[PDB]
């Protein structure tokens, strides 16, 4: 047995259809959960320049977008699915817009903590490296530990001053 | 071959961004399906009829339903085939007997004067239609022919009796009498005695009374229950607002038929704003009764779509007394005149009256 | 009405403004001339077979000429259609290139940008590689 | 012959149907050829009457208004903002009205021009169109590069044989990237910037500015780039103001445009506020409040 693990990748994957279909992804469409995610992902500026907004042909065989914009679509699609576990992968290294990231974080923190949904945010976000949220560090194909974030501070090498 | 596709390769070229179909998209305003047309003729087509022959098992009902020109063809074929089926019998019997040979009549012919199949055909006409010219008699020296004379008469009598019965049920057809029962093109909604109602005018053209008239009214609309049902064409009966509750009406002059819109009506929340063309609304009116001449019951079916309703209009007077009698001026049958009426729904009208009653007391 | 379009107006635009007159006429001239021979060879065979069934003569050279005329006309008709089809395809593409380049940018922004692409890749392919055949 | 009629009738109708669909392709292609527009001409003598190359850049707008859809719903109303000839002037608008109308009006790309313009003192409508855009450098928002030879990339129209472009290639920006291409000046492009420095678009204009004699400089917004890239633009602006003496920068980054003689903005379909100095923008803290 297994469950519907949510996923995102460094190389974004998109559906050459309407943007709303590229976000809902064969799932029921409710504006209540819909608006809580697009505003969180700050994709409205994209729909503020596109002619039909969500109905524009996003992806290949149609409208071509920017690298950061494709990252915005990919991260938005993961949240709407309402899955018991969620995996992200470099949504902040590919696009490093400060305002976009933190609005989703407040939406991410509220839902993921309350619903007890895992969020393995594989990224280089310096702001939230230490927190009450667990961290795991890897190097040369092995994980040092999977526990509290203060455990890194208990080591001599704190990731080279932790971007002091 | 003389075809461009005689030899072609496996072709695939990316027609990048094949967009803008520019489809007409005219299906939105194509048509609004009617439940029953303005002249009966229910506009409903059935599908997946798993017939087990019951279509034709009702032969005598089917024969009557057919149009008269078709009935004449069946009338003709049923008799021409019977005459010609026994024409082959008489021709063959006289062939086997041997009196068909063109020679001296040494024997006694099986059926006299049968010389050719033409004479065999004419003799078949004489026996079945009972003309009996007598040039072609039936002799006593043919025990087989006597049997066929019995068979042809019984089949001839049986065909006639069956065919007469079908014609009598077609002569008593009263679907043509139901076409002289007239309903106005558009029904109106106006205030009567302080209460809103859905008025309508129905008239009879012929001078022959239609006995035991009975008028029914139903609303055809899609209905969703609180439990979430999906009823596509729900029919809800409408009271006639008759003084005695019953549907019985006496049709001599064109009567006004109206439904008092009380709190128990399905039209209790109809506003003139929602009376446009593409509105899920229809009122079916069914006038029944037995025609005094043939005694056969009839129906006159008419329907009013939303775009065939006229809010806040009044039916013009039609009956005017003359010197020796009354007079119905049918030119003014469907004429409507505006009336001072609220533009609010029945619920708002009741609510406004409820608030006014409390303020007065 | 839009669907009902026999489209004889599009054929005239292709032939008159892109093919020419010398090449267009020889295409029509060869077709009528080729099938006139095709009737003749069959007709002359009928006369040969019917008359030779024993004035008259031996049809040992006339039938060759009709066949020789027919075989050569096949080469002429085949070359002319393909050569003319090449001329229309090449010069039409140059006209389209000289128009889009010398066109305002307002139309490019308004257009879906696939309408120009389709009429440039899919449509030009059918005109170039199918109409001559 | 009667035997062969069966398939002659079949393939007559069959080929006819297949031809009609393919004839529709001729209908659609010829429809695009019916888009007869972009009249390239000049309503005057264009040989010696206009300036050979605008150098002063004294363009004083006089009641010019631009609207695209048949001169309807204009975003500008009698635009008359005096730029500074012989010196740099950077006018940045918060919204698109400041730059979108200006960029089109500089190169006559705007669909409608209600009025007239004076390019270096000479009219704009009475000048060659190719020469109009040949000596007016401009940057765009998104990085746009083609795939072709560098020698035919920086100056394909000019086709300048001077090797200073190669010297400028390692001097203007991306000194190491020039060495990364073994060909150098004659090297071809590599997949149109699949893996290349983000300053390629700005560097391309640097070679274009020096080669095409682009005395007047135009600018636009920025999507995403390094902070030091803006600093490199500042040095080029100083050199442009010192040597070329004409510059018109349009963007929405207030601090970068602050290093300019003047600054303007057009808002709500007309001009919002013009300031002869740049500190006058900071004098009105309201516009600085909108910026940050
Ligand atoms: C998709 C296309 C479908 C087309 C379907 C229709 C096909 C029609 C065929 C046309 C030729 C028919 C000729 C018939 C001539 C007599 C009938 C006639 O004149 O009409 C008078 C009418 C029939 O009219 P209707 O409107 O069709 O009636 C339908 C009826 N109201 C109903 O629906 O209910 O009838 C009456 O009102 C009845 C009176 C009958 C009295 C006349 C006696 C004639 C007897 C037969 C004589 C001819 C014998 C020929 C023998 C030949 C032997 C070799
Ligand atoms: C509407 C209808 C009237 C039709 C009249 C006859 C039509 C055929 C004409 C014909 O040649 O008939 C022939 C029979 O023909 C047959 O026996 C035909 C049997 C076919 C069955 C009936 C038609 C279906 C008539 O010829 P015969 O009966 O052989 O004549 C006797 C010969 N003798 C005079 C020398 C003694
Ligand atoms: C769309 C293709 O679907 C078809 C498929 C078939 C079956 C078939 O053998 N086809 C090829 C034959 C081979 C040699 C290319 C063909 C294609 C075009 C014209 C004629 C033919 N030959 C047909 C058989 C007799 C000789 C000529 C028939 C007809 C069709 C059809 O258009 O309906
Ligand atoms: N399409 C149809 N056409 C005619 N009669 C039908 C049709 N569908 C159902 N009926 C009639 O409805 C009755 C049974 O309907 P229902 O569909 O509930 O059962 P059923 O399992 O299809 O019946 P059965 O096996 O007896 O035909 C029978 O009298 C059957 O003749």
């Amino acid at each position: 047995s297994r469950g519907p693990v949510a996923y995102a990748s460094q190389k974004p994957w998109l559906l050459n259809a309407t943007v709303e279909e590229n976000i809902t992804f064969e799932s029921p469409f409710n504006k209540q959960r819909y608006k809580m995610v697009i505003e969180a992902c700050s994709l409205q500026p994209d729909i503020d320049i596109l002619p039909h907004g969500d109905q524009t042909q996003i992806g290949e065989r149609g409208i071509n977008l920017s690298g950061g914009q494709r990252q915005r679509i990919s991260v938005a699609r993961a949240l709407y699915q309402q899955t018991n576990v969620v995996f992200l992968d470099d949504p902040f290294s590919a696009l490093d817009v400060h305002l976009s990231d933190h609005l989703m974080q407040a939406g991410i923190l509220e839902l993921l903590r309350d619903d007890k949904r895992t969020v393995v945010l594989v990224t280089h976000k310096l702001q939230y490296l230490p927190h009450a949220d667990w961290i795991i560090a890897m190097k040369d194909g092995t994980i040092q530990r999977e526990g509290t974030l203060k455990d890194f501070q208990r080591s001599e090498c704190q990731l080279f001053e932790h971007w002091k | 071959m003389l075809s461009r596709k005689g030899i072609i390769p496996e072709e695939y070229v990316l027609t990048r961004l094949a967009e803008d179909p520019t489809e007409p998209r005219y299906r939105t305003r194509e048509r609004r399906a009617r439940f029953v047309s303005k002249k009966g003729n229910c506009n409903v087509a059935h599908k997946n009829i798993r017939e087990q022959g019951r279509f034709l098992q009702d032969v005598f009902t089917t024969l009557v339903d057919l149009k008269w020109p078709h009935t004449l063809l069946i009338f003709t074929m049923s008799f021409l085939c019977s005459w010609l089926l026994f024409a082959m019998v008489w021709w063959l019997i006289a062939f086997a007997h041997g009196d068909l040979a063109p020679g001296e009549g040494t024997n006694v012919p099986c059926v006299t004067s049968i010389h050719s199949f033409s004479s065999a055909f004419l003799f078949s006409i004489e026996v079945q239609v009972t003309i009996g010219f007598g040039g072609r008699m039936v002799t006593e020296e043919c025990p087989l022919a006597i049997l066929i004379l019995i068979v042809q008469n019984i089949v001839g009598l049986m065909i006639n009796a069956i065919m007469l019965g079908c014609i009598f049920m077609k002569t008593a057809q009263a679907h043509r009498r139901a076409e002289t029962l007239i309903f106005s093109k558009h029904a109106v909604i106006t205030l009567r005695h302080g209460r809103l109602c859905f008025m309508l005018r129905v008239g009879d053209l012929r001078k022959s009374m239609i006995i035991s008239a009975t008028i029914h009214m139903q609303v055809v609309r899609k209905t969703t229950s609180p439990e979430g049902e999906v009823v596509p064409l729900h029919q809800v009966d409408i009271p006639m607002e008759n003084g005695v509750g019953g549907n019985s009406i006496f049709l001599v002059a064109p009567l006004i038929i109206y439904h008092v819109i009380d709190s128990n009506s399905p039209l209790y929340d109809l506003a003139p704003s929602d009376l446009h063309h593409h509105q899920d609304l229809e009122i079916i009116v069914i006038l029944e009764g037995v025609v005094e001449t043939t005694g056969i019951t009839t129906q006159a079916r008419t329907s009013y779509l939303a775009d065939e309703i006229l809010w806040g209009q009044r039916f013009v007077p039609i009956v005017a007394e003359e010197d020796g009698r009354y007079s119905v001026d049918y030119s003014k049958f469907g004429n409507t005149v505006k009336v001072p009426t609220p533009l609010c729904t029945a619920r708002q009208l009741d609510e406004d009256r409820s608030l006014l009653d409390a303020l007065t007391l | 009405l839009h669907q009902r379009a026999k489209i004889p107006w599009r054929a005239c635009t292709k032939y008159l403004s892109s093919a020419g007159i010398l090449l267009l006429s020889l295409l029509v001239f060869s077709q009528l001339l080729k099938h006139m021979v095709l009737v003749a060879i069959d007709y002359w065979l009928a006369k040969w077979t019917d008359s030779a069934l024993v004035d008259q003569s031996v049809y040992a050279m006339v039938f060759t000429l009709l066949c020789s005329l027919g075989i050569v006309l096949c080469l002429v008709t085949s070359v002319t259609v393909e050569w003319t089809g090449l001329k229309v395809a090449k010069r039409l593409h140059r006209s389209l290139l000289n128009r889009i380049i010398l066109a305002p940018m307002r139309f490019f922004e308004t257009t879906p940008l696939g309408s120009i692409l389709n009429r440039f890749s899919s449509d030009c392919n059918t005109i170039d590689q199918h109409i001559p055949s | 012959y009667a035997l062969m009629v069966s398939n002659y009738l079949n393939w007559m109708v069959r080929n006819l149907a297949d031809m009609e669909i393919q004839l529709g392709a001729v209908k659609r292609i010829h429809a695009l050829l019916k888009t007869e527009a972009e009249s390239y001409e000049g309503l005057l003598a264009p040989s010696l009457i206009p300036k050979n190359w605008p150098d002063q850049g004294k363009i004083q707008i006089q009641n010019l208004s631009v609207r695209y859809d048949s001169s309807l719903k204009p975003v500008l109303k009698h635009v008359n903002t005096l730029i500074s000839p012989g010196q740099k002037i950077g006018i940045c608008g918060r919204t698109g009205s400041g730059k979108s109308s200006f960029s089109l009006a500089f190169f006559r790309m705007v669909d409608m021009f209600e009025g007239r313009i004076i390019i270096d003192g000479i009219d704009i409508a009475k000048l060659p169109l190719h020469t109009l855009r040949s000596r007016l450098s401009i940057i765009l928002q998104d990085p746009v590069l083609f795939s072709g030879t560098i020698r035919f990339n920086l100056d394909p129209e000019k086709k300048c044989s001077d090797s200073t472009l190669w010297e400028a290639l390692e001097i203007a920006q991306l000194k190491l990237v020039v060495k990364a291409l073994p060909g150098g000046l004659d090297a071809i492009i590599t997949e149109g910037g699949e893996n290349f420095s983000q300053g390629q678009r700005q560097l391309f204009c640097l070679a274009r500015a020096f080669v095409r004699k682009t005395s007047i400089f135009i600018m636009d917004e920025a999507t995403a780039s390094i902070d030091m890239a803006t600093e490199n633009i500042l040095q080029k602006v100083v050199m442009t103001a010192f040597a070329d003496r004409t510059v018109v920068t349009i963007a929405h980054r207030v601090h970068t445009i602050l290093s300019a003689d003047l600054v303007m903005v057009l808002k709500r379909g007309a001009i919002l506020e013009f300031d002869k100095p740049e500190t006058l923008l900071s004098q009105k803290d309201s516009v600085f409040a909108s910026f940050v």
